[PDB]
């Protein structure tokens, strides 16, 4: 789920 | 029987219905747990907007100073949400606390059902009314970012982007087919102006959803600009598309009005005077195509002499004319053409958000239609068929709606491979076009008849063409449908690690009744924030990662450094405090610079920030991203001897041997603050002490139940089992796991060369530090030591326990340490044993007060033998 967030994790 | 002229309403309810159970009951086991979550971390922000909307209604506040300290920040979020989620909590007498988010948390439910309107509108104003039944349907089912941002607990404006921008669409194209083959004295009837009102104030609603929502005007525009060049090719009432686009433009600068000034300059997304110009701007635009129409009517081209080729040149000069001769004004053309960098992001920094990342494209730069499949299942090439029918078709028939629905499509599709965020956008782009897919299909198949055979018709019926018709339905609907069952059975949001740790801060931290009287107040808009904010009490800040700024704000009521505005970050390069280059400064002296300029007194970091997200504060604080992994070094793996290694390159990895995928940090990374802080407990640190820390990771709390977690030996080995467990099949080893493979290479690879250990146990999730003036503890020592070492055992809150450590040199025959702990603290993690602090060969045990460790106090403390 791809929102306002830092990614890979 | 009775669906004649009823069937195209009995698939919108069922339709509505699909849109129910994905959107409200697949995710509801997720929001409604604990506590009420709103996914995501905007959603969380438009919480708090409201709850203080609520309180000061019918006010509401265009700056807020908790966000962003100490400097506070302008509030872009839309008046349309807010306003909707203030009036909804008041009729559900709901005006804060958990009952506010479990009415906001409908919200975007209701507007990801309530889209199929729009959605069927705009398809049937261009297509027919069979393929605007389809599209209504297709957008039930499409998942990606239009589903999760529609979903129950995502109350965020996206959908209602979406909502708005195919409702001003579909308001326009009405209009101009109502007023099409009509002469003036006609459409200025009220029924005829009803619609270019409607038209307006559709786009009005749209932009006071989203600031940047003025770029639906530029794009009619270009309906206008190619309609008018293209007069002999295209086919469409130029003088009333005109007329349409004055009246739409007019109202809509009238709606945006009231709210145009509440930004003190010009602004793409906060609401400013800007997009006022942009809309009445727009107007005349429209206007002045009115002429050039009219001049064309009477001839005035081939008077002048330039021929009917005429009329399509003047308006590329006026369009080059026009515009140059803004220059009125270059802020505006600053603003206007800002938006081309929307798409393009070479920031690196910005690339490290889930949300912006280029559509079809990998993390190694190579092109992929995989996020395709995840975000729009079959829709995405079902959309692509429809499209490319929908361009032949359109050089048949000329039709001037469908021109301008493929000027939306492209336009949508260049956004699309800017961030893959505007999936939002291109959602309704693939299920309309699609939907001309199907229909063109289900005509052609003669499933259109058969289904009126079914019931009072008589019709030549090709069952083997009706079973391929229902054949290729099944691949448009159904793999569509099973990414949306899937994708919406969960919600995102904060665990309960962060929230609890979160709800102990608003209520174990001093003021906590001033934070919350202030939460409230209808703060006022200043003209500039490059200062700090003139606070009514004395304030404090909370740092951490800008990702949990609005958590911070929201449910534990501190003022965050760095909120998900991508604020409050800074760097090193420039050296601007912030979060990255605090969390990533190579000794305490630089983060005490840093805290000390943005007025920190506590620090919240989470196991996230600590590993599979330190590299994006890396590469915020350093700027480049290759000059990033200077804090990365190799990885481990399970060779087939049955034992593990390490290796710096992955060419040193021997055959067959099994590869952590966890790339171990580099050494410089353990001299950073984040792992002094999370890693080390705190350890090494002067001025700062841990008071609070969440449970661990449910995997390691769920492993605590055979495995001994004071047993180093266990502990490792149920880290290693994990791992190539998960390597097995190339998936990363668990958080908790991360932790204690990160604390594993430290040990092996620098700690002999130094002396000081770390447990290689798993901690909790959430940490909370409290920042320290320290209790400076000095005196003489013998002749001949150079080293003076500070030993104490601290104890938390889940009976976790840690040592704290420190070393200074002696100068001038004299040590002073600096000790962040105290002995008679109120706060869950205490130390257990003394101060044992060494010099040479002469050892004294000291406890401390809290009073001596808020203010400084000095203690002199001697270890000197006469030798
Ligand atoms: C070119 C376009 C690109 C759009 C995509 C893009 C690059 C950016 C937009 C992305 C987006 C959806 C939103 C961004 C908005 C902003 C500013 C900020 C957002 C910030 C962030 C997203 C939000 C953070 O907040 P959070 O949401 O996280 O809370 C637009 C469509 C126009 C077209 C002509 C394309 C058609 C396609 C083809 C193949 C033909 C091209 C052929 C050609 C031969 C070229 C043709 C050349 C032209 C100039 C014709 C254009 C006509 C017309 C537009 C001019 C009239 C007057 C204009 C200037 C406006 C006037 C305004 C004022 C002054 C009154
Ligand atoms: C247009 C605005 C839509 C308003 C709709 C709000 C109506 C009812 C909301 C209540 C839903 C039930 C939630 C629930 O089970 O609460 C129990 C514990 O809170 C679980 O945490
Ligand atoms: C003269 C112009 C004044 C415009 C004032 C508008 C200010 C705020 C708009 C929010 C009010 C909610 C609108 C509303 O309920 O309608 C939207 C769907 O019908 C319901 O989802
Ligand atoms: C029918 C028309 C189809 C058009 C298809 C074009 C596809 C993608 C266009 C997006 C280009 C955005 C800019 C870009 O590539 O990178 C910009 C860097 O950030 C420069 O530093
Ligand atoms: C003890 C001698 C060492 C000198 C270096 C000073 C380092 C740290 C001092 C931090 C003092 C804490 C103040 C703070 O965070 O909040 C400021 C608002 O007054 C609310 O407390
Ligand atoms: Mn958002």
């Amino acid at each position: 789920a791809p929102y306002a967030v830092t990614a890979s994790c | 029987s009775w669906f004649k002229k009823y069937w195209h309403l009995s698939v919108l309810v069922i339709a509505a219905l699909i849109s129910v159970k994905l959107r409200i009951l697949n995710p509801w086991n997720s929001v409604f747990t604990w506590t009420v979550r709103l996914g995501g971390n905007d959603p969380w922000y438009y919480y708090r907007l409201i709850e203080n909307t609520i309180h000061n209604f019918p006010h509401r506040i265009w700056f807020d100073p908790f966000t962003y300290y100490p400097y506070g920040s302008y509030t872009h979020f839309g008046p349309f949400l807010v306003y909707l989620g203030s009036i909804a909590g008041i009729i559900f007498s709901a005006t804060s606390g958990e009952s506010l988010r479990a009415v906001l948390a409908f919200i975007p439910a209701i507007g990801g059902v309530l889209a199929i309107l729009p959605v069927y509108l705009l398809t049937r104003e261009v297509f027919d009314k069979r393929a605007a039944v389809i599209a209504a349907f297709l957008i039930a089912i499409v998942p990606g970012q239009f589903l999760q941002r529609s979903i129950l607990g995502f109350n965020d404006h996206h959908i209602w982007e979406a909502f708005w921008q195919v409702s001003a669409l579909g308001t326009f194209l009405l209009a101009y087919n109502r007023w099409k083959g009509h002469d003036l004295s006609h459409n200025l009837t009220a029924r005829q102006m009803a619609y270019p009102v409607i038209a307006g104030i559709t786009i009005g609603l749209y932009v006071l959803s989203w600031g940047a929502g003025f770029i639906i005007a530029p794009i009619i525009l270009a309906f206008m600009f190619f309609a008018f060049v293209l007069a002999g090719f295209v086919n469409a009432d130029r003088k009333n598309l005109s007329l349409v686009a004055v009246v739409t433009f007019a109202v809509s600068a009238l709606i945006y009005l009231p709210f145009a000034f509440n930004y003190p300059g010009f602004s793409t997304i906060f609401y400013s005077p800007f997009q006022l110009l942009v809309l009445l701007g727009s107007a005349v635009i429209a206007a002045a195509f009115y002429q050039i129409e009219k001049w064309n009517d009477v001839g005035f081209f081939e008077r002048v002499g330039l021929g009917r080729k005429g009329m399509p040149l003047a308006v590329i000069v006026l369009t080059a004319l026009i515009m140059g001769l803004f220059f009125v004004i270059s802020p505006d053309f600053a603003r206007n053409l800002l938006s081309v960098v929307r798409v393009v992001q070479p920031k690196g920094g910005a690339l490290t958000i889930a949300e912006v990342y280029p559509f079809f494209f990998t993390h190694n730069g190579e092109f992929t239609l995989t996020n395709a499949v995840l975000h729009f299942g079959a829709l995405f090439f079902f959309g692509m068929a429809g499209i490319l029918y929908s361009a032949y078709r359109f050089l048949k028939r000329r039709s001037f709606p469908e021109m301008a629905l493929l000027i939306w499509a492209i336009a949508m599709f260049i956004a699309l491979w800017g961030q893959n965020r505007f999936a939002y956008y291109f959602a309704a782009v693939s299920a309309v076009y699609s939907a001309l897919a199907l229909s063109v299909v289900f005509d052609k198949l003669h499933l259109y008849r058969a289904l009126e055979n079914a019931i009072g018709a008589r019709n030549k019926l090709s069952y083997f063409r009706v079973a391929f018709a229902l054949l290729i339905a099944l691949a448009a609907i159904y793999p569509t449908y099973i990414l949306a069952d899937a994708q919406s059975s969960y919600a995102g949001g904060p665990n309960k690690q962060w929230y609890d740790a979160l709800t102990w801060m608003r209520e174990n931290t001093p003021d906590g009744e001033k934070y919350d009287e202030y939460y409230l107040q209808l703060y006022p808009t200043p003209q500039s924030n490059k200062e700090p904010f003139s606070y009514p009490f004395e304030t404090y800040g909370v740092i951490s990662w800008w990702d949990y700024g609005h958590w911070i704000e929201a449910v534990a009521h501190r003022m965050p450094i760095a909120n998900p505005f991508q604020a409050g970050i800074g760097n090193k390069y420039n050296n601007v405090p912030g979060a990255s280059s605090f969390f990533t400064a190579e000794n305490e002296s630089y983060a005490e610079f840093v805290a000390e300029k943005l007025n920190v007194k506590y620090v919240v970091s989470d196991i996230e920030m600590e590993t599979c997200k330190y590299y994006a504060m890396a590469v915020w604080a350093e700027g480049d991203l290759p000059l990033a992994e200077k804090y990365y070094g190799g990885y481990f793996y399970y060779s087939p001897t049955g034992t593990f290694g390490y290796a710096n390159s992955q060419w040193d990895i021997p055959l067959n041997s099994i590869i952590i995928p966890l790339r171990i940090p580099s050494e410089l990374y353990y001299s950073t603050m984040e792992a002094k802080l999370h890693l080390f407990d705190g350890s090494g640190l002067s001025h700062y002490r841990m008071i609070y820390e969440s449970d661990y990771p449910a995997e390691w709390k769920s492993y605590s139940s055979q495995v001994n977690l004071n047993n180093e030996s266990q502990v490792l080995q149920t880290a290693l089992y994990e791992a190539v467990m998960r390597a097995r099949y190339g998936v990363s080893p668990t958080m908790g796991t991360q932790e204690v493979l990160y604390k594993y290479a430290y040990t092996q690879l620098y700690e002999k060369k130094m002396g000081i250990p770390v447990k290689i146990a798993p901690s909790g999730y959430v940490k909370i530090f409290e920042r320290v003036k320290g209790a400076v503890v000095t005196g003489k020592v013998s002749a001949n030591v150079t080293e003076v070492s500070v030993n104490a055992t601290i104890k938390t809150n889940q009976n976790r326990t840690f040592e704290y450590w420190q070393t200074v040199e002696v100068k001038n025959g004299t040590y002073t340490v600096v000790l962040p702990y105290s002995h008679n603290s109120d706060y869950p993690v205490k130390p257990i044993t003394p101060y044992h602090i060494k010099a040479g060969n002469v050892v004294k045990e000291i406890t401390i007060y809290e009073s001596q460790v808020q203010n400084g106090e000095i203690i002199q403390l001697d270890l000197e033998l006469a030798l």
